[PDB]
């Protein structure tokens, strides 16, 4: 059934499974028209599918173009994305499917369960975490790709980056749920936090700055510190 | 006008006839119902007064023959029986009536009750429901389950109701998802009207037979049944008129009969909310929704 604290170290195994999160998908600011009344003008959003064990993310824009004369678009958005992830499995080699797919919204499970059908050893799980993966957009890289599509595109990424050649993926995945939940508790400190240091540069093939194993400790530390401030001022304890 | 005799009533059983039901006391000379109006189905049915424990009864049409209750003493229940021998039948009956040993079948002139529960229920469909092809009645009791139960164990005793899943690709075309699933009229109206049941009489007689099975043996399958028809019919954007309309008849009566004691255990509360105030068809159900709004309002 549902993913939680409990069976946090099934993430890690040798079972295939992705993270879906929906929350990008369908994006919108909301201004007033000429006429004083309110619309809305969507942008470019995005599907955030991720291997916990691998880090492979299949971002997958979802170009402003697809929600054209389409009515109840936060209803087709979830449809939209158990289209694409059904897409993205078909369009995978029958050993690199998933076993397993987690959403991280409820409202995700209906419309994917129905997108898979034909694929009935495929489980469609929820999670009670409730995990930073909004935050996605705050990772300028993956901001700048979405925000410059001029049609539906998939990009492939290694949210890892390298980690993964000196840390488990539990650790690599602490680390990226430290980093996109301090991004989403306040996005301005965290992006502070992590460029402030000039020395310390993002390689061309990764989303995250080269630290060093005691760099990562410091701005690890330093991310902590900004999630418990934030905490304090959200509920004045 | 039909007789259903009885050898004997040696123990102790209420004993219901359609909506009517009799308490006979433990070898009380009772030898069974009289004046059984021809031409709709009938269910007689038995609760043992020392095992409340399985209710359990017999679907039968008297056109189709001659039948009569003999209690067995070994597998300890009423039985349903064919008398093949006309005349023996008719001899037995008579005795019976002369002595006034028969309940009479307590119809008012004025009540259309019975008609309007069985309007489109037919021997001939319960019987491939309920697989017993050398009698021409049908056994039914609380704990028989259902095909579709089955699948998620002895099939020789299962109640074969037509399997509707929401979530099958007997439901969603293929390129359709959100639209068969949001809208189930392609499910309702190509799959199941066309293809399965050829017309809405036999879904009608289903959904019918599926309620009374709920309501008369507390048949969890057969209220899932009942609950599963009526939802794919709410959910369905396009339903021909006379269709809408005799819905609204069929479940006015079912909710005007239903014991009010079992609303709570017999009602789904998320069907009927999401029929009578979400769903396409939450205008297009007035006698349903204004009897169920003042019979049941606790439950919406």
């Amino acid at each position: 059934g549902a993913m939680n604290s409990s069976n946090y170290a099934e993430l890690f195994n040798n079972d295939i499974k992705l993270f879906v999160d929906d929350t990008n998908v369908y994006r919108v600011t909301v201004h007033k028209t000429f006429e004083g009344n309110v619309a809305t003008k969507a942008i470019n959003g995005c599907i955030f599918t991720l291997n916990p064990k691998t880090g492979h993310l299949f971002l997958k824009i979802i170009h402003t173009s697809v929600w054209a004369g389409q009515k109840r678009l936060s209803q087709l958005a979830k449809w939209k994305t158990a289209e694409e992830v059904s897409a993205l499995v078909r369009s995978l080699p029958k050993e690199e499917q998933p076993k397993q797919i987690i959403v991280t919204r409820k409202a995700m499970l209906d419309p994917l369960e129905v997108h898979m059908l034909d694929f009935p050893n495929i489980a469609i799980r929820p999670t009670e975490l409730r995990l930073p993966f909004s935050a996605a957009m705050s990772i300028d890289k993956l901001s700048d790709v979405v925000m410059k599509a001029t049609e539906p595109q998939m990009v492939l990424f290694n949210i890892y980056d390298d980690w993964l050649d000196r840390i488990s993926s539990y650790t690599a995945f602490s680390r990226l749920t430290l980093l996109l939940r301090a991004l989403k508790t306040n996005e301005e400190s965290a992006k502070m936090i992590l460029l402030s240091d000039p020395t310390i540069t993002i390689k061309s093939y990764h989303l995250w700055p080269s630290f060093t194993d005691e760099q990562w400790i410091t701005i690890e530390s330093q991310m902590r510190d900004l999630i418990l401030t934030e905490y304090g001022r959200k509920y004045n304890v | 006008m039909n007789t259903v005799p009885f050898t004997s009533a040696p123990i102790e059983v209420t004993i219901g006839i359609d909506q009517y039901s009799f308490n006979v006391k433990e070898n009380q000379p009772f030898h069974g119902i009289k004046d059984i109006p021809i031409g709709h189905v009938h269910v007689i049915h038995f609760q043992h007064a020392d095992n409340s424990s399985m209710r359990y009864g017999y679907w039968f049409d008297c056109r189709m023959g001659n039948f009569y209750i003999q209690y067995d003493p070994k597998d300890g229940l009423y039985k349903m029986m064919e008398e093949r021998d006309g005349a023996k039948f008719e001899n037995i009956v008579h005795n019976f009536k002369e002595r006034q040993m028969m309940v009479s079948y307590p119809k008012i002139d004025e009540d259309d009750t019975w008609y309007n529960l069985t309007e489109f229920v037919q021997m001939d469909k319960i019987r491939k429901i309920v697989r017993k092809d050398e009698n021409q009645f049908s056994y039914v009791d609380s704990s028989m389950t259902t095909v579709q139960e089955n699948e998620l164990s002895d099939p020789a005793h299962s109640l074969n109701y037509t399997v509707i899943n929401f979530k099958s690709r007997e439901a969603i075309r293929p390129g359709h998802e959100m639209e068969d699933f949001l809208d189930k009229s392609y499910y309702l109206n190509t799959v199941m009207l066309q293809g399965i049941f050829k017309n809405s009489s036999n879904y009608f007689g289903e959904l019918q037979f599926a309620f009374l099975n709920a309501m008369f043996f507390g048949n969890y399958g057969s209220s899932l049944q009942w609950h599963a028809m009526i939802e794919l019919i709410c959910s369905s954007a396009t339903v021909p008129k006379h269709m809408l309309d005799k819905l609204d008849e069929i479940l006015y009566y079912q909710i005007k009969t239903l014991p009010e004691q079992y609303s709570d255990i017999l009602l789904n509360e998320r069907v009927w909310n999401i029929c009578l105030y979400s769903s396409f068809q939450k205008n297009s159900l007035h006698n349903t929704e204004k009897i169920m709004e003042n019979k049941y309002p606790e439950l919406l």
